[PDB]
């Protein structure tokens, strides 16, 4: 009876490792990306004030 | 002699479907052959001209054949190209780098990759250059890598975008873009904040961010 | 021991006497000197008598006799059923870095750690070829010799072959031991089952067909209809192709359609059907039905798409 | 279209015979066995799986139709069936034969005998038996085959079609 | 007369196809398509050649081809089959050259200096990673 539990326990670990990965590269490109546009909207904003 | 001349119509069919699509137009090709034998070995010497739809070409080789038992290597003993004299520096690099190194192929690739990325630059400094006319001074011309803005309004202050294509030791192509700011010391005078200097790095990072007619166009308008 | 002596004996038996000098020159455990002093003209049972007298004398382990299995089954290959798999990664995967040794060291442990008792036995071959031999036990029961089961592996590959042989028990366990050695990430069975193993090879690298191209009498008899003929072998030749044919032997559909013909009007219920096709050689036979007259010009979907779609057993509704 | 006996003239010293069925190969062999041997005629053969023909005007005229049926498929019969519709009866009037196929092997016979046996007599045709597998019978059916399209086509004197259909009656 | 001028363009036309043919990829047209042959080479010397398949029809689909399985063109063949083939084309050129060297060193170092190594050297079918020991003199 137990060899079915060995199975499938491997089997749930198996299928959400890949959900984690996908998870945790969406956040730490999304936190990038993020950080980039503001960084370019304060730098653009600046200049136009300094030219204004 | 219908059917001859619908065989020679398909054949130049054909021969123009080929050279549109890999890009190449090459020219008259001509042949020698040398037996040298001692087991057999066989010189070819070819020569072909030829364009890729900007720049034209002249190249002669020779490859020795070594026909054996089992096995029969190619090699290229001996290759000489030749351009014609253009501006481009790096391009007669990289024709003496592939000289050098005696290869065909990534000869080939990396022509077609440089004058891609050439197409892509001159169209679009000239589409540029029409839609902001009163705002943009090409002074080199679209088949350059300078670019040059200006406000008619003031002479003095206007800056220079540098858009370079770079071929590396291994044969891969890449551009790179970067801008340089002929500002007098009166606009540092005046702004303490001091938002000139980090122009490069935030300018480049803003080109990654949204494209690049997007943060040219951005400064255009900001600068308007 | 005896059990392995007997297990020895067996194996040699099953192994014809014609082809037995090459193999026991391709297992290379007796000493080449030890070989020509046993005498091949006289009679098959002498022969395997002085054979077992030979490994018995020396020290002969159980590994030797499971790679001498191993070498007659990829000798013969062609006496058991065989399956096919496919393994699917996760995109955010990079390009996996193959090894011999920790593919090898991941497949015994993650069986040493399910079960208690199992044999395995590999051996690498060319074109990038593992097998695999399993003998399949438990805590309470020494493993078993009788009843083996083959796997086929190639590396960097998504596809793995097994031999149907006693896996029905523990499948999920030889499917979980193949994804987790060869770092991937699902296992699916594929509807593909065949007793030739060249032909699976051939279908599901999609390899069969080579035909390449590059630049580099009695007039007193009149045959009226000739164009239908003429139309008929373009047709066949079109659909078919001209390439030889890989070699099956079955096929097999399910149909739950409604019928349709006054007759069973009223019927709103599908009509279950089951249809078997068997022959030496399929896909030859098919081909040869259209010039017979059998069935028509072009013939069903369902029957020239078995290399293409690369399926045996099918399954239609409504 | 309905096929005519009598609309084109006949030619010099020629005899023209149809064959119509659905085994090509049968059909082969029997036509290049009638063809093996020689005669003092010029000998046509014209073969066809069903009718009506395909149109076209240089075919010449047909002196006798024979129709082939397999007695271990019932395909044939169907076919056979289907085609004897398209013929005119005048056409009928000693100028059809009818050939039955596998009558040798009981096993595989799909279709019974006695079936063939109202079909022949329901349009008033002789019925001959022949196994065309055999190349010693296929010679054999071959040259009566000949004779009785020699006879049809009046190169014999005195004797015609319509009399041939006497000749052959069945008593019953 | 003009067969003369005929053969001489045909004879003319054939050799700039057979120039075509060494520049590494060449094409030719079909009934379903165009067969693309895909030539390989490392440092001048020549090696094995392959083709591919392919159908005008739209959407594009691929007929067959005799590349190896382990190549990964299936997702280079989604993301650039329908825009810029000849993108596509370069790249795949791009995989086979690499491949190909990479497998011409690997048979070069097995075959002459094979009395350094002391064991064989571990191998994986795309040639990409090498592990071996070795003692010199």
């Amino acid at each position: 009876k137990k060899r079915q539990r060995m199975i499938e326990v491997q089997d749930e670990l198996l299928r959400l490792e890949p959900q984690l990965k996908q998870l945790q590269t969406k956040y730490d490109e999304l936190k990038e990306r993020k950080s980039s546009l503001r960084n370019a909207a304060y730098f653009l904003s600046n200049l136009k004030q300094l030219y204004q | 002699s219908k059917d001859l001349k619908n065989q020679l119509g398909h054949l130049e069919s054909e021969l123009s479907f080929l050279s549109t699509l890999t890009g190449i137009n090459i020219r008259n090709h001509s042949k020698q052959t040398e037996d040298l034998t001692s087991i057999r070995k066989v010189l070819q010497r070819h020569r072909l001209s030829g364009n890729c739809h900007m720049v034209t070409f002249q190249l002669e080789f020779q490859i020795l054949e070594i026909q054996n038992k089992e096995r029969l290597s190619s090699a290229v003993t001996d290759l000489n190209i030749i351009m014609e004299p253009t501006e481009c520096s790096e391009l007669s690099e990289f024709v003496s780098r592939a000289e050098e190194r005696k290869d065909l192929f990534m000869f080939f690739r990396s022509l077609h990759f440089f004058v891609e990325w050439f197409e892509y630059r001159k169209r679009t400094f000239k589409h540029l250059k029409e839609k902001y006319p009163d705002a943009v001074y090409l002074s080199e011309g679209p088949s350059s890598c300078s670019m040059g803005i200006r406000s008619a309004s003031r002479p003095g202050f206007e800056l220079v975008i540098v858009w370079r294509i770079q071929i590396d030791e291994d044969g891969k192509v890449f551009p790179k873009l970067d801008l340089l700011t002929k500002v007098p010391q009166r606009a540092l005078e005046l702004d303490k904040n001091r938002a000139i200097e980090t122009a490069p790095l935030s300018f480049r990072t803003l080109v990654g961010l949204l494209g690049i007619e997007a943060a040219l166009e951005s400064l255009i308008k900001s600068l308007c | 021991d005896e059990t392995v002596a007997e297990f020895i004996k067996r194996t040699i038996l099953k192994i014809p006497m014609n082809e037995l000098t090459t193999i026991l020159k391709a297992w290379d455990f007796l000493s080449e000197n030890q070989l020509q002093t046993v005498n091949f003209r006289q009679r098959k049972e002498s022969v395997v008598q002085h054979l077992i007298h030979l490994c018995e004398e020396k020290r002969a382990s159980i590994s030797d006799a499971a790679l001498l299995d191993i070498i007659y089954m990829q000798f013969h290959q062609h006496q058991k059923v065989w399956e096919v798999f496919q393994m699917s990664k996760g995109p955010g995967e990079d390009v996996d870095l193959f090894d011999m040794k920790q593919f090898k060291n991941s497949f015994k442990k993650i069986l040493q750690r399910a079960l208690k008792n199992v044999t395995v036995s590999f051996r690498e071959t060319e074109e990038n070829a593992v097998w695999i031999r399993i003998a399949w036990g438990t805590q309470y029961t020494k493993p078993n010799q009788y009843k083996p089961t083959y796997v086929v592996y190639y590396s960097q590959t998504p596809y793995a072959f097994t031999s149907s042989s006693m896996l029905r028990r523990n499948t999920p366990l030889l499917g979980q031991a193949l994804t987790i050695a060869s770092k991937h990430h699902q296992i699916v069975k594929m509807d593909l089952r065949s007793r030739y193993l060249d032909s699976l090879k051939a279908i599901v690298f999609k390899q069969y067909n080579q035909t390449f191209e590059t630049h580099n009498m009695d007039s007193r008899i009149i045959h009226e209809n000739i164009v239908e003929k003429e139309r008929v072998q373009r047709i066949t030749q079109e659909t078919f192709g001209d390439y030889p044919q890989p070699q099956l032997e079955f096929a097999q559909y399910k149909l739950e359609t409604k019928f349709k013909s006054s007759i069973l009007a009223e019927r709103e219920e599908p009509l279950r059907c089951l249809i078997k096709f068997s022959s030496p050689h399929l896909l030859e036979a098919l081909k040869s039905l259209a010039p017979a007259g059998i069935a028509d010009a072009p013939l069903s979907p369902l029957l020239t798409c078995i290399p293409n779609k690369r399926m045996n057993y099918f399954k239609i509704r409504d | 279209s309905v096929l005519r006996p009598l609309d084109k003239l006949p030619g010099l010293n020629t005899a023209t015979i149809l064959l119509v069925g659905t085994e090509d190969a049968l059909l082969q062999q029997l036509a290049d066995s009638m063809l093996k041997e020689d005669c003092a005629s010029e000998l046509k053969v014209h073969l066809a799986k069903s009718l009506p023909l395909p149109s076209s005007v240089n075919r010449p005229r047909i002196d006798l139709i024979v129709f082939v049926v397999n007695l271990h498929s019932k395909y044939s019969l169907q076919n056979t069936e289907e085609s004897l519709r398209h013929v005119d009866a005048s056409f009928f009037l000693g100028k059809v034969c009818f050939l039955a196929t596998g009558a040798g092997r009981e096993s595989h016979c799909s279709i019974h005998r006695h079936t063939v046996v109202k079909l022949a007599h329901t349009y008033q045709s002789p019925l001959l038996y022949c196994d065309l597998e055999v190349e010693g019978f296929r010679a054999t059916m071959a040259q009566r085959l000949v004779r009785v399209l020699q006879i049809c086509a009046g190169h014999v004197p005195g004797v015609s079609a319509l009399n041939l259909l006497s000749l052959l009656r069945s008593s019953e | 007369n003009e067969q003369e001028a005929l053969e001489e363009k045909l004879e003319n036309v054939k050799a700039i196809l057979q120039a075509y043919h060494f520049t590494g990829l060449s094409g030719k047209l079909t009934s379903r398509g165009v067969c693309v042959c895909i030539s390989t080479a490392f440092e001048g010397n020549l090696l094995d050649s392959y083709f591919v398949d392919l159908v005008i029809q739209k959407p594009l689909r691929i007929h067959h081809h005799s590349v190896p399985v382990f190549i990964p063109l299936e997702e280079i063949a989604a993301k650039y089959l329908q825009t810029n083939i000849q993108h596509f084309l370069f790249s795949l050129c791009e995989y086979l050259n690499a491949y190909s060297g990479r497998k011409y060193q690997a048979d070069r170092l097995q075959s002459d200096f094979a009395a350094l190594l002391t064991g064989p050297l571990q191998r994986n079918p795309l040639c990409n990673l090498l592990s071996f020991t070795y003692k010199l003199d």
